[PDB]
């Protein structure tokens, strides 16, 4: 059992990666192949 | 655990679309260039491929010191990429639309970046200033020159382990103490004259109790508790211990850059 | 206004006036270019400014901010030098 | 007003990445095809450019009926696109990763889609079934054959005004009443065995009050109200939303209210 | 946990002898189609359409129990079978 | 405008911004260089 504020931070960072990094990494990588 | 948080902060990326400014003298129209920018790093350190891209369509006489702007605002390169985005564009839709410029450098808004040595010096100036607040410079001064170089190469080469093998020493503190002397933080806000707020703040109180994020904010910027408190693209609880944040959610420069932005709609 | 005391670390030309009263919003870079003139130094020549005799502050940093964090006795001591005195 | 909601629903787009299955035999490397899918339409109706794309890199002897799958789950072409995404991939990172196949069509998981006429037949069946619940089939079985085509052409050609010129007739009800006879809905849930829940439910209460989305769920799916998301067209409407209004403004073009019950995102 | 199904014919299709059946609620239209084809001596390739309310043709993967609760009448679900598209 | 209707309009606009607007240009560009 980790504190609630620490659990919140971990989830928020993973939420962020999903909305930001993971949404664009593949398409950007694929776009640069055909550039 | 705590290490997974370090890795997630370190490997944070921001999808970005670099478009060439339309008034740049070019032999042909250039295509927009997409790139995943590292949050923890600097524009003039990670955009070599971008510079090469837009220079293919330009004469050697037309090129100069490159610079970037978002929505008219010149992007200060010495501010970490993640901070710039959280402060300026986190409200807008992805990807980050950055406009690439060459001609007409804004002398009064940005600091020139003549070399990658200029970036290293600035990065080191932030670390040494941080350790001055945390340990009265004691920890960072007792390192060999090779350790300073490794900290830099770790950031430049995106090597988490290489970087943290040295940076771990800067997060230590006396056993008799429960944190650093002062916490290195800079609070940014778009609707203020000052570039940022940086004051002396102790992580522990008279009781030996840990000050929270909220405690810091109530002290140095109470006009933020309607507004959003963002660090590394996330909004941590106000009850979060400041000492832990400083150890885990700081940028590689050992500073805790905090964005105060209006709540979107 | 911030009271600033300038101290030299050789081999560096010495400022004739070492005690200055500057605005809070003035930058380190603004002071470097300010001092360079008095020392008869051109742009290409380098001049480092140090706080607490340990770190060279960022050139964008404001004097006032540095005072609140590292100022003592009602003033901010800055050491200047043509070489890297401290790392 | 309400018409703005109708447009927002109609023009719903899902960023999708089509990737050719690893074990398909290709003449050369196949590039993934990116596409904005219409939420309200069907996969086999809007993916001609996708089909043409991957067929270029395949021998004629190796091309078959095309079929799609998400994380090992064959996508039923007869479910609206928005439903499939909401139900299967809403909590995953964008874009929607759909794998394109040709060989080994899963007979037990998918109905064949042999032609676009098959699609139009399925779409008209759904409309007819919906209108049976709404007006005892009185509105749609009294329309001209010309109107049944305008509905279809409206859907196929992404023509909003053309579709609603006819569909608005199906969204009206007699003056003395305050809603349809029964509301056409389907409740989907991956954890459950049954494909979907569809029962009879009147939009107006005894005392003449409008039933809500919450009332409907309380009545036909109480288990979804303890922790779960109630997702319609990719959004989570308030439970207090009038069910009659929802049926009118958040139905798919098939006139059904397709509702997904999904777990809340982990992170 | 079964429901009554009354099968009515729309020519020209072979007629069922036994028209009243007690069927599992989870049985689909297609499983019911294949059940009928064997009685009417119809092969797999030959199409057999099934209608509800003499109005629409439900999807072959649609369960009968659901169709009953929505479109049943007097304790039974009436289904018309035909070898062509009777109603559109 | 009722509380629940305002909610739906806002959510639909939020949905489009996140799902369509974010990908529209990049997909359009990728489709060209193909
Ligand atoms: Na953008
Ligand atoms: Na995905």
């Amino acid at each position: 059992h980790m504190p609630r504020w620490k659990r919140h931070i971990s989830e928020q960072l993973r939420r962020r990666d999903r909305l930001q990094r993971q949404a664009f990494e593949e398409i950007i990588l694929q776009y640069n192949k055909l550039l | 655990d705590d290490k997974d948080v370090l890795r997630d902060v370190w490997f944070g990326r921001i999808p970005t679309c670099f478009t060439l400014y339309q008034d740049e003298i070019t032999e042909r129209e250039a295509e927009p260039y997409y790139l995943l920018l590292p949050r923890v790093s600097y524009l003039t350190l990670v955009t070599d491929k971008v510079k090469k891209h837009f220079q293919k369509v330009m004469r050697q006489e037309d090129i100069s010191e490159i610079w970037f702007e978002y929505e008219g605002t010149p992007l200060k390169w010495h501010y970490p990429i993640g901070l710039l985005f959280d402060l300026l564009a986190s409200s807008s839709a992805l990807p980050w639309n950055i406009t690439v410029h060459f001609k007409s450098f804004p002398e009064k808004d940005l600091l020139h970046c003549p070399s990658k040595d200029a970036i290293e010096a600035h990065f080191m100036s932030c670390m040494k200033e941080a350790d001055a607040l945390k340990h009265k410079s004691q920890v960072i001064n007792e390192m060999q020159k090779k350790d300073h170089k490794q900290l830099w190469m770790g950031l430049q080469n995106d090597r988490f382990d290489q970087f943290w093998a040295i940076n771990r020493k800067l997060m230590e503190y006396p056993a008799e103490e429960n944190g650093f002397r002062y916490i290195p933080f800079r609070i940014y806000q778009t609707t203020t004259e000052r570039p940022f707020i940086q004051k002396l703040f102790r992580p522990v109180a008279a009781d030996g109790q840990l000050h929270t994020l909220g405690d810091l904010l109530k002290e140095v910027c109470p006009s933020a508790i309607k507004n959003q408190v963002m660090i590394h693209g996330i909004e941590p609880m106000l009850e979060t211990p400041l000492q832990w944040l400083s150890e885990h959610l700081s940028y590689p420069d050992n500073f805790l850059h905090i964005s105060i932005i209006p709540q979107p709609t | 206004k911030i009271d600033i005391l300038l101290k030299a670390v050789g081999d560096t030309p010495i400022m004739k006036t070492k005690k200055w009263a500057v605005e809070r919003t003035r930058t380190i870079q603004g002071l470097i270019d300010f001092i360079k003139k008095f020392l008869k130094l051109v742009a290409s020549e380098q001049l480092f400014i140090y706080v607490n005799q340990s770190f060279a502050p960022s050139p964008d940093q404001e004097v006032g901010t540095l005072y609140e964090c590292f100022g003592s006795d009602g003033k901010l001591v800055l050491h200047y030098c043509k070489s890297q005195a401290w790392g």
